[PDB]
């Protein structure tokens, strides 16, 4: 967070189009992060359910 | 070319004799198998070039 | 340059990698045990770009290929020792390099590598995402057996003996018969027409697809053929290194012959076991292990077949109410069911054409056209039509 | 009888066990010997 | 799970794909 | 505008995907590569001769 | 048969066992394992106790076999649990026992050869060997048998010998007692003041002085050892292989920072200041060297040859020099694929690579597709960078795991150890030995069914069930490669091309080339058909093998149709008389025309026998559809 | 135990060819050494009466030629060769695999090709060399004229004669190669078949059945030849006499209750064929055999 | 697929699997009496090793922006402070357009806000996220009439 | 405006179906990641499903 955001901000602050593409890339990264957290909660639920089912089978 | 033509004639004669036997036989025809038409093809019949000398 | 380096490595009497546990180099079992370049491609996704063997028959083909080429490698090694003597007598680096490149050109070592011939963008991507032709030229450790098969007569025996072919035929017949009787049991249960009924009831919810106003244009766009319509496949995540290596290893592990597998296993264990053996004792242990493995495999196959088809009596042999007391369950396999279906098919059948007295039965094309065919003229006509693509008469 | 005999003859090969292996201190410039 | 190497009647099929439908609606004549 | 006067995409009969190319052996892989190379070369040569 | 951690024996005590020699205690066993001659070998305690256990097991088996002979839980002479023993003086039993003896002899020879290769590969099982009880003849024989044979370069032998002497002298204090005898040869090694003669002249030299190369080269190698902390033969080999290349600043750069050149020069000068007194009582790369023929002929370099043999057969320690010289790994062995892509980061664009591969005759890569290609290429580079770290550590771990022990056929392989060994075997002789061992095992297993027999009543019940040709015999059309070759080559067009269609192979070189290509394609198609027939019952394998069949048949049919068109169009007749006399009788053109259309092998319905199927076309296509 | 080297063992190792090979033996590879007896036998059969000098003066040449060109015959074929003569018939070969073995052998010999050369002994010293595919045909026949002197006066008949001689030599070479390839398997199969008749349909209690079947097949073939090469009906419906139909012929009925219906059925429940026609016992007009 | 998730008749492959697994779990919980046993040491050890094996796995996910940030990784913490003076010469004299308030809020969220397990709970709450085992783990939620073979009690929470 | 596809119903039930499908595929992937069996099909299914899930999360 300290490196990527600072680097892109300071590099593309001068150019308006560069800052716009930086903003759209940041939006893409945020969407990827949200998808990753959805996958994380899905993974946790799957792990819990599968462990419970394995215990029931055992 | 002449030797190849003669060998072709010999093989065709043997295979034609096989075809005549298969078409005239009905007891084998009772078995609904196409295999018998290809089993003893014109390569494994009794007259063999590599057994000609013996 | 790469060809000269490969020829020098082939000349050398040492391992090109020095026995080092190098990445993306696989000690293939089919290719003897010499290392081969097997990079883990990520364009396809964590996939090792190396052939995956399927059959112990392919394993034996490779082994007998090495046996056949054993003559070539001996004379080739004699030539290699002559060339090494010439190199030792040589003292100039330029002369050594020129001799190496000339020998490489003569031995066709640069033909050992195989380049991906592709023009389609996706096919080009699947190979040039990672290791391109430059990487193929660089990591191109050659093999003496590869050079031998570059110029050698092609073997025809395939190395499978009479016993191996007998076992292969027996297991092929067993698998085919078991699959056929399983399918007949499924049909007798009637789940096939249940599938047809499910398709019929699924057709209610369907709707007419959109073939497009220009149907040819729409079909081409779906195929991705027109200009600019190419869509790259999704970038699948690569697997773990352990899984990627494990699939490739198991490919050959499940294709190894029983004798070789047990011999390798016992020789590996002999160092660690508390009672090591040497010579005749090891041979006896190998023979006993092989016999036990064979009989256990036979027992396991018979037991799994019996379990799947419900073979054997259901409990006590001598019951008060008769020795035959079967309890049929819905949609379950049973020996009585199999016997009944076989009886219905061929109760008093003397020939397959027993009921062919009537033309309607005789001309049926369910089983095949073998009975319908009766002369070589018709057979040749049918095969010609099939080869030309037109419908068989 | 044959099943029992085969099991008795094959149990030792099925369970062979392990033995302790002697370890030698690996020197940087050579390999130490032993007796 | 349609079985392989199976002889089907000409009026129907396994149903795996379009080329092998459950019920063949196309005639085999000319 | 950019497609005028260009050869059609060379289509090799019985093109195979990676799922079966991995099962293809080394000699089989060499045969497949030789086949696709010959097909592409002959199709491009035919188009050049026609043009 | 050898694994990565095998313990192939090197001693033959079967002769002593058959003559009655029995080692009773540890002293007796050591006296057995002693070698009373040249080339003494030191072992490891684990190898020694393994050999002792093997010897005890051999003794117990020999006495059990003697007990069985006297009789002539279960002794070796006992039958299998469900078999019976034939009379001793019977033809079947005698042949079976002869096969047993042959197979066991072959297995013993294979084990001895594997042990010899293991010993000369310098594996950890044999920590060291010594040549103290060796003469000049034995030393020269060892030199010729190992160093000269396995060395492509003559000058590299001199470099290796001088480096071995330098590193041994530098590491002299840290050595066991048995390594003292080589220092006598180290001191006896003679060098020539070659540079002294030009200064005196300002160039007559003694032949004995010319035989030894020089002393400044030895000083240069001492400088190299001081610079790169050389302490073993593997690192000596690496730094000697990759020091002539003009990259030693970075290629040979060690992981620890190398010592300062001024410090190394000071050390070399102090060593020379001591050496001049002893004799009375950054250096450039070394120059030319006298020939190795002079090396092994003259005895002036005899101590140098002895120390070269000592260094070649010692100083081999199981450690990877790449942890010390990380950059030299790429030069010594093939670099990693990820590192190859990192080096060729300046590969321009993947779209440009595709364009240059496709050529100018095709449309120039629509922009959206080019952008997608570039994005995918960058993603692949990112994946390679991410997985490079994990792949290296995981690959090493998997080799030394319980899975390798469980399935040694695939995971376990010789010459796959973590450490580097410059004298590793080519893995071809070991493959041949494994082949001999497995064929001996097959012969022994064949003989074990001949030694013993089944019950007479069992074979009687077996014979009551007769074998009939109708349904109790294997079909004559079992799938074999010659079986699938014959059906293809008996085709009229194939036979025509093979015999008379193509130009004569012996007369025409291009005819020979065409014949070779035709045979190659025919063999490919036949092999594909054979594999398909063998794996016919397995659905997925059948599908992929049928795809192989399609490819091979398409290739063969393309070649056949090309050749047929060429032989039809090659109407090279100078005069009309030649045309008329060719048409007068059956010539090649008319015989080719009489055959008719050539049926393509791709459009055929062969299945499991090479014969056209009796099933309908729809069923056959459903069976031979490409896998999903 | 004392550490003494065995004199007999040392002498045996010294005399063994393994440690130090002779120069002549060093040239031959392992495969050539393994196939040397077969090549020597096939050489002495073509050169009736051969001494060690004349065999050894060309052993290397014949072995190199055999390995380079005709490798298939000499190289051990697991399907064909036998390891042990004593147990080749019993363990080496099995009754089920014998027809498969002979079919494999004949197909392999059919596809394998041999070579033969002839030199004219009259007039010009022209020579011809030709290859034979094993079916009797030839893939390549050529003449060498470099050895011929400066005459070029030979006629067509001389070239035809030398080509015929080369063809005869190639045919004899291929026949001998096939004989050497198929010899041991054929002999082991012969002894196996001769001594295992009791494990067959033509040996023991069923030999009489086989002979009766053979005689009746001969009679039926003669009858078919008499009756216009059209076989008599499987069920003897064309026989004029009820005493001429065989006992095994399908003409004789087997149903119980040959009079009362509803009991002349093969299975438990009566069945119908295509549509609703009867199946258990058809009528004469129903069992039409058109075409 | 995107078109296989809309509420309709498409997605049969996973819809039938979901219904079948729900019914199988219900039948195992209700009818299967063999799986009513007091646990012992073997069961405890097997459960422990299964839990460890399940835990050691990780979810596969590849994201272009995340990997692009990871490529840069760490360069320097005082780099921003050093470059402030460097950009003082140029960027200050150059006009800079103000960002959208939504983007300003996004920057504030990305820096100040950190992911929390409470946030994960809220994310799993604003979606229904009905657990496959919630009904079986609840207390006294299974009526006697509804615990039958053909009673569709496990499907009661399905809503279009 | 009248385009039906334009409306894009933003209802959580599509996300629910996506979650159920990815849960099933993830459970199969985890189960196959235990017995040393290739997961190429599971990974490509996950790639497609997570692309469509990224669209849904956007």
């Amino acid at each position: 967070k300290a490196r990527m955001l600072n680097r892109i901000i300071r590099s593309l602050k001068g150019g308006e189009r560069s800052i716009a593409e930086e903003l759209r890339a940041l939006h893409q990264q945020r969407k990827e992060k949200m998808t990753m957290r959805i996958l994380g909660i899905i993974e946790n639920d799957v792990k819990t359910e599968m462990e419970w089912l394995q215990n029931m089978e055992e | 070319t002449a030797l190849w033509d003669a060998t072709r004639k010999i093989r065709s004669a043997k295979e034609a004799a096989l075809h005549r036997s298969l078409s005239h036989n009905t007891r084998m025809r009772a078995s609904a198998d196409l295999k018998h038409w290809y089993e003893e093809d014109a390569n494994t019949l009794r007259p063999l070039a590599f057994e000609a000398l013996k | 340059d790469w060809a000269s380096h490969m020829q020098r490595e082939l000349f050398g009497e040492v391992d090109p990698l020095g026995g080092q546990a190098h990445k993306d180099y696989y000690r293939d079992v089919t290719r003897g045990y010499s290392p081969q370049y097997a990079p883990r491609n990520f364009a396809n996704g964590g996939a090792v770009a190396y052939p995956h063997i399927q059959s112990p028959y392919e394993y034996e083909e490779a082994a007998h290929r090495r046996v056949w080429l054993d003559h070539d490698v001996d004379r080739m090694r004699e030539e290699f020792t002559q060339h090494r003597a010439s190199l030792r007598s040589l003292a100039s680096a330029q002369e050594r390099e020129e001799l190496l490149r000339s020998r490489a050109a003569e031995y066709q070592v640069a033909n050992t590598v195989h380049e991906s011939e592709s023009v389609h963008p996706i096919q080009q991507l699947y190979n040039s995402g990672g290791t391109s032709r430059s990487a193929l030229k660089q990591q191109a450790v050659a093999d003496r057996y590869s050079i031998a098969e570059q110029h050698s007569p092609l073997p025809l025996t395939t190395g499978v003996d009479r016993d191996a072919l007998d076992e292969a035929q027996r297991t092929k017949d067993r698998i085919l018969n078991d699959s056929f009787t399983a399918e007949n049991l499924l049909i007798t249960h009637g789940l096939r027409e249940k599938e047809k009924h499910d398709f019929t009831i699924l057709q209610r919810t369907v709707r007419i697809p959109f073939q497009g106003y220009d149907m040819d244009r729409f079909l081409a766009q779906q195929k991705g053929t027109p200009y600019g319509a190419q869509q790259l496949p999704p970038n699948v995540v690569p697997s773990s290194m352990e899984e990627a290596q494990r699939t490739l290893r198991g490919s050959s592990a499940t294709a190894t012959p029983l004798v070789d597998a047990v011999a390798q296993k016992v020789y590996a264990r002999n160092t660690v076991v508390d009672r090591p053996a040497i010579g005749e004792q090891l041979t006896e242990q190998i023979i006993n292990i092989m016999r036990a493995s064979r009989t256990t495999a036979e027992q396991q196959r018979e037991e799994e077949r019996a379990q799947r088809f419900g073979l054997g009596r259901q409990g006590a042999l001598v019951q008060d109410g008769g020795p035959d007391q079967r309890t049929l369950k819905k949609h379950t396999n049973d020996e009585r069911i199999v016997d009944a279906m076989l009886f219905q098919q061929n109760a008093y059948r003397k020939t397959p054409t027993d009921e062919h007295w009537n033309p309607y039965i005789r001309r049926s094309t369910e089983n095949g056209v073998g009975h319908l065919l009766q002369n070589k003229f018709d057979i040749m006509r049918r095969e010609d039509r099939l080869s030309k693509g037109e419908q068989d008469l | 009888e044959v099943v029992e005999r085969d099991a008795a003859l094959m149990k030792k090969t099925l369970s062979s066990g392990r033995r302790l292996r002697h370890r030698v201190e690996s020197s940087r410039t050579h390999r130490n010997a032993g007796s | 799970p349609a079985a392989d190497l199976s002889r089907t009647k000409p009026h129907e099929g396994t149903g795996t794909s379009e080329r092998d439908p459950y019920i063949r609606t196309l005639h085999n004549q000319r | 505008n950019h497609v005028v006067g260009r050869a059609p995409e060379p289509v090799v009969p019985h093109e195979q995907p990676q799922e079966v190319l991995r099962h293809f052996s080394a000699e089989e892989r060499a045969m497949y590569e030789q086949h696709v190379k010959e097909q592409t070369s002959r199709q491009l040569g035919e188009w050049e001769r026609a043009m | 048969i050898t694994s990565r951690g095998q313990f192939n024996p090197i001693h033959n005590f079967s002769y002593a066992m058959e003559r009655g020699v029995r080692a009773r205690d540890v002293k007796a066993f050591e006296k057995l394992i002693t070698n009373p001659g040249p080339l003494r070998v030191a072992y490891t305690p684990d190898y020694l106790d393994w050999l002792h256990r093997c010897y005890k097991a051999k003794g117990t088996y020999m006495d059990a076999r003697a007990v069985a002979e006297k009789k002539f839980h279960n002794l070796p002479g006992a039958p299998p649990p469900g078999m019976f023993l034939r009379p001793a003086h019977s033809f079947r039993r005698l042949a079976g026992e002869l096969k047993r003896r042959r197979a066991q002899s072959i297995l013993d020879e294979v084990a001895r050869a594997q042990g010899m290769l293991d010993l000369f590969e310098r594996q950890p099982h044999f920590p060291a060997i010594h040549i103290d009880r060796c003469s000049r003849f034995h030393l020269v024989e060892l030199f010729k048998e190992m160093v000269l044979e396995r060395s492509l370069d003559s000058n590299m032998i001199w470099e290796k010998a001088l480096l071995y002497r330098a590193i041994l002298s530098e590491r002299k204090p840290s050595y066991p007692t048995s390594f003292h005898y080589i220092f006598t040869a180290v001191e006896d090694t003679v060098f020539a003041p070659t540079i002294s003669t030009p200064m005196e002249m300002a160039r007559s030299s003694h032949p004995l002085a010319a035989k030894c190369p020089t002393l400044e080269a030895y000083y240069y190698y001492v400088y190299l050892v001081k610079k790169y902390y050389i302490d073993n033969a593997v690192e000596a080999h690496v730094v000697l292989r990759c020091h002539r290349e003009p990259n030693a600043a970075d290629l040979l750069f060690s992981n620890p920072p190398p010592k300062d050149d001024t410090e190394i020069m000071k050390a070399v000068e102090l060593l020379r200041n001591a050496d001049i007194q002893r004799g009375v009582a950054p250096p450039v790369l070394p120059g030319a060297y006298p020939p190795i023929d002079m090396l092994w002929r003259c005895e002036e370099n005899l101590p140098l040859l002895k120390v070269l043999l000592f260094g070649e057969f010692n100083l081999i320690v199981s450690e990877n020099p790449f942890v010390k010289f990380p950059s030299a790994h790429g030069f010594l062995t093939r670099p990693y694929s990820t590192d190859s892509s990192r080096t060729l980061a300046d590969g321009m664009s993947l779209a440009n690579v595709m364009a240059e591969k496709r050529g100018h005759l095709l449309p120039s890569l629509p922009r959206n597709t080019a952008t997608s290609i570039d994005a995918r290429a960058q993603d692949i580079r990112r994946l390679q960078q991410k997985h490079h770290r994990d792949d290296i550590v995981s690959f090493q771990k998997l080799l030394r795991s319980t899975h390798a022990e469980d399935s040694p056929s695939a995971f376990s392989s010789y010459s796959d150890w973590s450490y580097f060994n410059p004298r590793a075997v080519r893995a071809e002789e070991r493959d041949r030995l494994t082949r001999k061992a497995v064929e001996a095992l097959k012969l022994y297993d064949s003989a074990t069914n001949d030694i013993y027999r089944h019950s007479f009543e069992d074979v009687q019940a077996c014979h009551t069930q007769r074998v009939t040709e109708r349904d109790r015999t294997m079909p004559p059309y079992l799938p074999t490669l010659p079986h699938f070759v014959a059906i293809i080559k008996k085709d009229p067009h194939i036979s025509f091309l093979l015999h008379i269609g193509l130009p004569d192979r012996n007369s025409s070189e291009e005819g020979s080339a065409k014949h070779k290509e035709l045979e190659k394609r025919i063999y490919y198609l036949a092999r594909a058909l054979y594999h398909t027939a063998l794996e016919y019952h397995n659905e997925t394998v059948r599908r992929v093998n049928r795809q192989k069949v399609n490819v091979a048949a398409s290739l063969l049919d393309n070649f056949v149709e090309q050749e047929w068109t060429t032989i039809l169009r090659d109407k090279h007749d100078v005069t009309d008389v030649t045309k008329t006399l060719n048409d007068t009788q059956n010539d090649k053109k008319q015989l080719a025309r009489r055959l008719g259309r050539y049926m393509l092998f791709a459009n055929r319905s062969l299945d499991d026998t090479g014969f056209p199927t009796d099933a309908r076309a729809d069923d056959y296509t459903r069976w031979m559809a490409p896998p999903s | 135990t004392d550490g003494d080297v065995y004199m007999d063992y040392f002498l045996q190792l010294l005399r063994g060819e393994a440690f130090h090979q002779s120069h002549a033996q060093a040239g031959l590879t392992e495969a050539q050494r393994a196939i040397e007896p077969l090549c020597r036998a096939h050489w002495v059969v073509h050169h009736p009466g051969a001494d060690e000098s004349e065999w050894a003066t060309a052993r290397r040449s014949v072995l190199d030629h055999a390995m380079q060109h005709e490798r298939e015959w000499w190289f051990p074929n697991e399907m064909l060769d036998v390891k042990d003569v004593v147990t080749g018939s019993t363990n080496g070969l099995t009754p089920q695999m014998y027809p498969a073995a002979v079919r494999y052998g004949v197909e392999l010999c059919t596809v394998l090709t041999a070579e033969g050369k002839f030199v004219d002994e009259r007039g010009s010293g022209l020579s011809a060399r030709c290859v034979v595919n094993g079916t009797g045909a030839a893939e390549s026949v050529v003449f060498d004229t470099a050895n011929c002197n400066g005459t070029n006066t030979t006629s067509v008949e001389d070239a035809l004669r030398v080509a015929h001689g080369a063809l005869r030599s190639a045919q004899d070479r291929h026949n001998t190669l096939a004989a050497f390839r198929l010899g041991p398997l054929s002999k082991q199969s012969q002894v196996l078949l001769f001594c295992g008749v009791n494990a067959y349909e033509f040996g023991g209690k069923y030999a009489r059945t086989y002979a009766y079947a053979f005689e009746k097949a001969k009679k039926e073939l003669e009858a078919t030849a008499a009756s216009g090469f059209m076989a008599p009906s499987l069920s003897h419906e064309d026989t004029e006499r009820l005493s001429d139909q065989p006992t095994t012929s399908p003409s004789v009925d087997r149903f119980a209750s040959t009079t009362h219906p509803e009991q002349r059925k093969a299975q438990f429940v009566p069945r119908v064929g295509p549509g609703s026609t009867p199946l258990e016992d058809p009528a004469a007009d129903q069992k039409s055999e058109w075409s | 697929c995107f078109s296989s998730w809309n509420d309709g008749s498409e997605g049969y492959e996973w819809k039938s699997r979901a219904l079948s697994e729900k019914r199988s779990l219900a039948l195992e919980f209700l009818g299967n009496v063999n799986k009513r046993v007091s646990i012992h040491d073997a069961i405890r050890l097997k459960a422990d090793i299964n839990k460890k094996a399940i835990s050691n796995v990780s979810c596969p996910s590849f994201f272009s922006g995340i990997e692009g940030a990871d490529e840069d990784e760490d360069q320097s913490d005082m780099s921003l402070c050093s470059l402030l003076g460097v950009l003082e010469g140029e960027i200050e004299t150059d006009c800079i357009t103000h960002l959208s308030p939504s983007d300003a809020s996004l920057l504030k969220e990305e820096f100040l806000c950190d992911y929390d397990p409470s946030d994960t709970k809220r994310m799993a709450k604003w979606v229904n996220l009905r657990s496959e085992t919630s009904d079986y783990q609840s207390y006294g939620a299974i009526p006697e009439g509804e615990r039958s073979l053909w009673s569709a009690w496990y499907l009661r929470n399905i809503k279009a | 405006a009248a385009d039906a596809s334009l409306f894009d119903p933003e209802n959580v039930h599509r996300l629910e179906n996506a979650m159920t499908h990815v849960k099933q595929v993830f459970a199969d992937y985890v189960h196959k990641k235990r017995e040393g069996v290739s997961t190429e099909a599971e990974r490509r299914m996950l790639a497609n499903l997570t692309a469509e899930l990224n669209l849904e999360t956007q």
